[PDB]
């Protein structure tokens, strides 16, 4: 039977197939994707998490790093009252709705306790809080805190890791001002495309793709991002566990920044898994 | 001139001269590196590409593997930048090498970029991954392979010989096995290959370092806004049966 | 006619009050910070239900109410029973002893639910920094106690038709006998607020005999006509009432009147409205 | 003179002259206005004092409800400030009231101070409630009382006409229903009495507030560090039962 179906799948065209795609996702959700690496015990031999505490690491370099806001594309692919046409300014109604589609397969208990952090209780009707906030949700739980996990924890097994926060919008970006530096939008500096002719980009920012550039090959050849020996500047330290440092990616130089959202993923890293192992 | 003709294990190949502000790279796009995986080939892991006779134009890119096209907000640049820019097919296991114009007279470290797009989407044609810049500003050799998206590199029904899943992963670490073997020919060094990547990406950048068949063929990663461990990037053995026999199910299948 | 309570109160009233006195703190259940073994009963009777119960039913229209809270709240009771903590020195509590302290002050409660307290009141930047975690445990305690309790009651009295003016007292007496680092402890507005800086053999600060009979025209303008405001002083700075959507409420210090919004607010949401939902889904 | 000489409903009073830096100020303190809950009234509910010949003298504090002395810091003034200055005694239903010196020939309104002590102390004698400055200050009228505070005040087995809890509330109530009767002999004004209170004090204000029987003898409350709804301010009648038990076993009573 289980090679039965999947013999019938293969004489299904391609393009059926990408039809019903998204209709096998488990509850409504937005930031998640139907068909995504599976823990078989071949390719994974346990679940990420698991593999990252108990690794191979120690001499080991790795850089990592977030866009200043990571949550803001996907909130209109599923949140209610969200467009790139409009400010998005959204109900209380709606935010809630949008935290349960935002953190999906979550219990009632746990997304009251989303509410509860991200909520401002002096102003928890306003809308462009709720906005933001919602993007905070969405942009945490899926990017920052994930990624801050992995940091630590490879630094505190002896990777020499480098973190950044990236924050620089683009004058070219044609999404609304909203959704300040989305998802995907470090991208084109770190390949250098301000530098095509073709592209309007600043003058200012084909300097700041150069430095990016600099940044990026600089680890490729070395395993460190700094430029050797040159002092002129400020120094990017390697991210510990304790210090938590990581720097910002601005036409600014280097800010040197400690805490790479420590309370927030305090919540999702720690006491949110014992929540739901406990409810 | 002359460096625009290069040989592989698999044969031979024939690139263009790319233009930059600063001066040309040389670059080889539309390398196949597998056996295209399709028809009884569906879903089953990559089989490395038999060699070729003759030489194989690898002046533009080649197809995309098969996705969902997004339709949101029609002719938007935002959201159509990410749309494919070739014609979509199964036949999509290609990779690309852009590599400084004089090639390095000594071996040079090895950049190695994954598309994102959250396993459903992406290519390594998007004007937003060209190497040319990189390669010239930096003088390293950049690589970039398309691999398999969607249920056509990650249905899985774990157990059967017929969908392991994970296949669009081994796409991946076959592309690094190519490199490893043929890297050298365009001037790049196999004990030098830092793996970049975002979103999806950097979360497969995320799981080569914690498979250990991968390890043997990278030795830095950098990770942009992705991970392994986030909570979108992983399902389980019975989450993936239950998403695959839906699909069959809502597609005439018993 | 003995039954078996009538034996045991008929008892009890053989002793000697000082025995009775001698053996109070025994009876708590166990060991804790701000916690008093007897206190008034939710029975049926004078308290026709719990007061929580009351105040989320009852109507409130033609009431006047005026609340208030000090600065530190927690921090006098620390030293009567947190580990580490003393009057005598600067009580720089190490984090062990500060998740110890956690217990002491939320007593009767699950271990998810002072997970959650831990969540809430430490800097997982600075998870260790002594000084912090003494201010942390003195908000824990003072808020779990005091402010979160008064906030509660006072928006709902708000809400429900009564007419409600709200304070923070945070000067500390220049007489004050604490150390420091409590701030301006519980219980220490009282002075003023009897105008006791008025008695010329406290040496208080001339300053802070103006501070008193300006405290005490508020309170005595309350009593007269549920509003501290002078009603022929437009111009002086106005207390406005508190209420659940703005929340506002005044400093009482020696700078002229300064309203602020929120009453703790942030820390309020978890005491007030997710622990209780913690503490019942577990 | 003549002004320190008032009688109330139960007899007649002798007060004492208070000077301040403004001027003085008429105090009366010591009022009986329950019958000693003594004996078999321990635990009970208090019973109006009934009348009395002869001139009482209303001239100190009278004595100090029984309760533990916090022994951390002796003679340390942050601690012993809180600590009872008067003796101690069962025989402590006594209530106090200031007036400011010509006695106020339009009725005034009235100030009502419930001190705080965790329910187990407090004393209305402290200096630090000396209502003086108060009177003198606004020319208001000034009225506190002691009330019963640890097990004799709140001990309760609850259900039995023996030990029924809460008495240390009624004792509060019993004084209100004083004022209701005899603060227009000082020139108060019964349509407009204030309750005020300190952490417990302020506990007791809020449950005067939610219990019938007592809102008809205040027309507005102040709530000073403290609510009723605190954690510490009330017990369930299952817990109270299991501590009366432990007192009782822990002195001996089967
Ligand atoms: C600040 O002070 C507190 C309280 O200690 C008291 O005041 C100090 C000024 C000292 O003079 C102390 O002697 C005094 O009691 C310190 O906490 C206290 O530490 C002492 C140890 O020195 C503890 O005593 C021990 O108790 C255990 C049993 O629990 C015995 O086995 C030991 O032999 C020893 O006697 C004491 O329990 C503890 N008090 C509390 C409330 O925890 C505190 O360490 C100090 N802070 C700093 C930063 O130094
Ligand atoms: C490059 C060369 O000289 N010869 C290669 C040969 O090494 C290679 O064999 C594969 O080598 C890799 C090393 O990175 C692994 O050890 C492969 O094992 C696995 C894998 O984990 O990748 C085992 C796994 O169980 C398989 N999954 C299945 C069967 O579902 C995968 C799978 O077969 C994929 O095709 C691998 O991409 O392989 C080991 O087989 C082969 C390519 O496989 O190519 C020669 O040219
Ligand atoms: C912001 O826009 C969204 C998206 O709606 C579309 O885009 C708008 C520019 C407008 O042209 C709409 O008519 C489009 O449908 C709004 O979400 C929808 O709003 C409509 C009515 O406003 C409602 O009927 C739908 O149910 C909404 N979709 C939901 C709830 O998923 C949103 O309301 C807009 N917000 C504001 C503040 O205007
Ligand atoms: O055999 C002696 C027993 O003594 C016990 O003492 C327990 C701790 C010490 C007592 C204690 C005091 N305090 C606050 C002190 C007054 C502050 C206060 C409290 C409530 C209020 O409303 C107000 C308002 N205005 O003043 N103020 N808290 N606890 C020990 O367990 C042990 O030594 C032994 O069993
Ligand atoms: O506030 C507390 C509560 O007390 C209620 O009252 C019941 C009082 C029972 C006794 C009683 C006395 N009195 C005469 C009042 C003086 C009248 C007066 C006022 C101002 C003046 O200038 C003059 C001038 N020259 O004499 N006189 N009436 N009854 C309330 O009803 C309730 O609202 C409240 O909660
Ligand atoms: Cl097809
Ligand atoms: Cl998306
Ligand atoms: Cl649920
Ligand atoms: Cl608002
Ligand atoms: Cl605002
Ligand atoms: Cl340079
Ligand atoms: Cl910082
Ligand atoms: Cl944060
Ligand atoms: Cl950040
Ligand atoms: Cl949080
Ligand atoms: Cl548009
Ligand atoms: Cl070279
Ligand atoms: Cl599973
Ligand atoms: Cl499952
Ligand atoms: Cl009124
Ligand atoms: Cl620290
Ligand atoms: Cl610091
Ligand atoms: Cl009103
Ligand atoms: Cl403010
Ligand atoms: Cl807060
Ligand atoms: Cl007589
Ligand atoms: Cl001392
Ligand atoms: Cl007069
Ligand atoms: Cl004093
Ligand atoms: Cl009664
Ligand atoms: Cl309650
Ligand atoms: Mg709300
Ligand atoms: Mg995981
Ligand atoms: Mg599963
Ligand atoms: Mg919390
Ligand atoms: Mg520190």
């Amino acid at each position: 039977n289980d090679t039965e179906l999947v013999a019938c799948l293969r004489t299904r065209p391609a393009q059926v197939l990408v039809n019903h795609e998204w209709h096998v996702l488990p509850q409504e959700s937005v930031f998640r994707f139907s068909f995504v690496p599976v823990v078989d015990g071949d390719f994974l031999s346990d679940t990420p998490e698991a593999l990252i505490n108990a690794g191979d690491f120690h001499g080991l370099q790795v850089l990592v790093g977030v866009v200043k806001d990571e949550g803001s594309y996907f909130l209109v692919y599923g949140a209610p009252g969200f467009s790139k046409d409009n400010e998005s300014l959204i109900s209380r109604a709606e935010f809630l709705a949008g935290v349960r589609v935002g953190v999906p397969q979550v219990s009632d208990l746990a997304a009251e306790a989303v509410v509860l952090h991200y909520t401002d209780w002096l102003h928890p009707e306003d809308p462009a809080r709720l906005r933001e906030a919602l993007s905070d949700v969405v942009g945490d739980h899926n990017v920052v805190c994930p990624v801050a996990q992995l940091a630590g924890r490879l630094a505190a097994q002896g990777a020499r890791v480098y973190a950044y926060v990236f924050e620089h919008r683009a004058s070219t970006l044609s999404w609304p001002l909203w959704m300040g530096v989305p998802h995907g939008y470090e991208i084109e500096f770190i390949f250098g495309i301000p530098l095509d002719p073709s592209r309007n980009y600043t003058a200012e920012e084909k300097i700041f793709a150069q430095r990016l550039m600099r940044y990026w090959a600089n680890f490729a050849r070395t395993g460190d991002p700094n430029e050797p020996r040159d002092p002129k500047a400020p120094q990017w330290p390697p991210y510990t566990a304790g210090a938590q440092q990581y720097v910002s990616l601005d036409l600014r130089p280097l800010e040197v920044r400690r805490g790479l959202r420590a309370q927030a993923c305090a919540f999702w890293n720690r006491f949110l898994p014992k929540l739901l192992s406990a409810t | 001139d002359a460096e625009l003709l290069v040989t592989v294990r698999g044969g031979r190949l024939r690139g263009i001269r790319l233009k930059t502000p600063g001066g040309p790279v040389s670059a080889f796009l539309g390398i196949p590196f597998a056996e295209p995986p399709m028809g009884p080939r569906r879903f089953l892991p990559p089989e490395p590409k038999q060699p070729w006779s003759g030489v194989v134009d690898a002046t533009t890119f080649q197809s995309v593997c098969y996705q969902y096209v997004d339709t949101l907000y029609p002719g938007f640049e935002g959201t159509e930048m990410w749309n494919p820019n070739r014609e979509l097919s199964e036949d999509c296991l290609y990779l690309n090498v852009w590599t400084p114009y004089p090639r390095p007279t000594s071996p040079t470290p090895v950049l190695v970029w994954i598309y994102g797009g959250g396993f459903y989407s992406g290519a390594s044609s998007l004007d937003v991954y060209d190497g040319r810049f990189l390669v010239q500003a930096e003088r390293t050799v950049l690589v970039s392979m398309n691999y398999r998206v969607g249920a056509f590199g990650f249905l899985a029904l774990p157990g059967s010989r017929e969908a392991p899943g994970n296949v669009g992963l081994l796409d991946q670490r076959l592309a690094l096995q190519w490199v490893q073997e043929n890297v050298a020919a365009f001037g790049g060094d196999p004990t030098s290959v830092t793996l970049f990547g975002e979103s999806a990406g950097a979360a497969s950048v995320g799981m080569h370092l914690l498979s250990p068949p991968s390890r043997g063929l990278f030795h830095r990663a950098v990770l942009q806004s992705g991970a392994p461990n986030g909570p979108w990037a992983t399902v389980g053995m019975g989450e993936a049966r239950r998403r695959a026999t839906q699909l069959a199910h809502l597609v005439g299948c018993p």
